[PDB]
Parts: structure tokens; C-alpha cells; sequence
């Protein structure tokens, strides 16, 4: 008998528009550079680190 | 100077003792802080006592 | 490979170019005010400001 | 059967965000351990070696 | 099995506290 | 069936602030896991 | 099971050289050369100086 929460958005939940006062603040952007933009090639490989699971089992 | 006097000794004594009185919350911040210590301490290692 | 253990951690990584966070940034605004050519007030004002 | 909401609401907020303009923000970057995640690598790597 | 043998070093980098290095690395070993 | 290496939390604050200190922790736990 | 070879990195312990604290010295020298009391030069050296 099973059914479970096919809803999508929980909540609701979307990136609504925010936007506030016009700030002009300077900033001089000092970068976290981010590696992980999509380090995705490791997640690819979360599902083969578990492909290779599959193999063996 | 004379009549600045008779606040200036006000307001060395009120910043003296606004100066004092943060020195004697600074102390007892770091005994709010070695209390913190304990309860970091409790929650870590008594919590796994009650794991034990 | 069995996967794991794990090091990541930011063990001197952080500790980041954060200086305290703050650049030791001692604002000394030395306000010279001078007239005619001589200085009539110094006024040295340090800040020490967060940064 | 299991109707079970296994999707709880991670709650956002975004209040109108004033004008910041006050400099006072410090930076810090403190990132990421995360060593759960290389126990979790490592627990692959032995969940394969015991399929094996 | 081979269970989870986790050595977990709590590596806590000490030049202070928020900034940043909670480092549990969780060696997760197969014994 | 084998665990229990030793999960030593050595929590450890510190919390320099405005370049004096104002508490120094050094915490030991050993858990048991 | 020759595992630790993943080992799931050792995308490191990062005791890495990423330092400011390390301080960022500002050596500020603020050598206001007044002649008479007007300000003829402002040489505000800007040693800034990673520890």
C-alpha cells in the first residue's frame, strides 16, 4: 500500500526575486575560486565508485 | 581649566570606573568562557558516557 | 578500493589571508592644521579599525 | 504502509537586507572537513573489498 | 568486515578557534 | 566484526579577539568509537 | 582490498602556506616633512609586510 511525498518544491520553495536598495559599495572581490564547479566528474565517479560495487557484487 | 575641572574630575572618575567595570566583565567573559569549556567538555565526553 | 578515510580539512588552509580578520590596519589620521604657513593643531587620531 | 515525510522544509529567510554599508564584515574562509565524507569514500572502498 | 575501524583525529589546527580547522578525519579503516 | 579506534575530540577554542587573548580552551575527549 | 590506495583524499590535510596571519604588518610611516609648519611632503611609506 505504499505512497509516499511526490510533491515537488517542498514549501513551495523557488529563488523568488529579491531586490533591495541600490547599494553602492566598492568591492574588491577577493575570489574563493570555486574547483568544484562541478567537480560532477567525482560525483560521475560517486556513481562508479558503486558501479564498480555492482560489478563485483 | 577651573570650571572644566569640575567636570573633567566626573568624567575621569566615570571613565575610570566604565574602564573598571568593563575590566571586571572581561574577567568574568573568561569565566563565562571557562564555563563554556565545561559545557563543550560535558557535551562531548558525558553525552558518551551515556553512550557507554 | 574499499573508498575511505578522510583528510580534508583546512588544518593552516584556513588560518586563511585572514590577518585576525584584521590587517593590524592602524589608521593614524595625523590632522596637521596649519594657517599662515605655521602649524596651529596636530591632531594624531588613531583608529585601529577591523579589516 | 510508510506515509512517512521523509522531505523536512530547510526554513530560508531573506528579510530586506538594509543598506550595508557599515565596513565592519571581516573575512573568513573556513572550509570544508568533511573527513565523514572520506569515511564515507573509505566505507565504498571497503562495502566493494567485502562484495569482493 | 572488516567494520568500521574510524580513527578519528579530531585535528584542531589551534592558530584560533572560528578561523577555522575542525579537521575530524574520519579514518574510516577496513582492519 | 572490529571498531572503536579512538575518536579523540580534542575540542579546542581560542578565540584571539582584537589581537589579545580572552579565553584559552584546550579540551580532551577520547570517545570510544 | 589493497585499499588506501582511495583513500578518499587526501585533498589534504592543507597545512598549506594560504597565511596572513602571517600578519599583514602596515608599517605605516607617515614622514609629513613640514617646512615652517606647511606640509612640503607626505612619503607615507606603506611597508606592508606578510610575517
Amino acid at each position: 500500500t505504499s505512497r509516499s511525498l511526490y510533491a515537488s518544491s517542498p514549501g513551495g520553495v523557488y529563488a523568488t526575486r529579491s531586490s533591495a536598495v541600490r547599494l553602492r559599495s566598492s568591492v574588491p572581490g577577493v575570489r574563493l575560486l570555486q574547483d568544484s564547479v562541478d567537480f560532477s566528474l567525482a560525483d560521475a565517479i560517486n556513481t562508479e565508485f558503486k558501479n564498480t560495487r555492482t560489478n563485483e557484487k | 581649566a577651573k570650571q572644566e575641572s569640575t567636570e573633567y574630575r566626573r568624567q575621569v572618575q566615570s571613565l575610570t570606573c566604565e574602564v573598571d567595570a568593563l575590566k571586571g566583565t572581561n574577567e568574568s567573559l573568561e569565566r563565562q568562557m571557562r564555563e563554556m569549556e565545561e559545557n563543550f567538555a560535558v557535551e562531548a565526553a558525558n553525552y558518551q558516557d551515556t553512550i557507554g | 578500493p574499499n573508498f575511505s578515510s578522510l583528510n580534508l580539512r583546512e588544518t593552516n588552509l584556513d588560518s586563511l589571508p585572514l590577518v585576525d580578520t584584521h590587517s593590524k590596519r592602524t589608521l593614524l589620521i595625523k590632522t596637521v592644521e596649519t594657517r599662515d604657513g605655521q602649524v596651529i593643531n596636530e591632531t594624531s587620531q588613531h583608529h585601529d579599525d577591523l579589516e
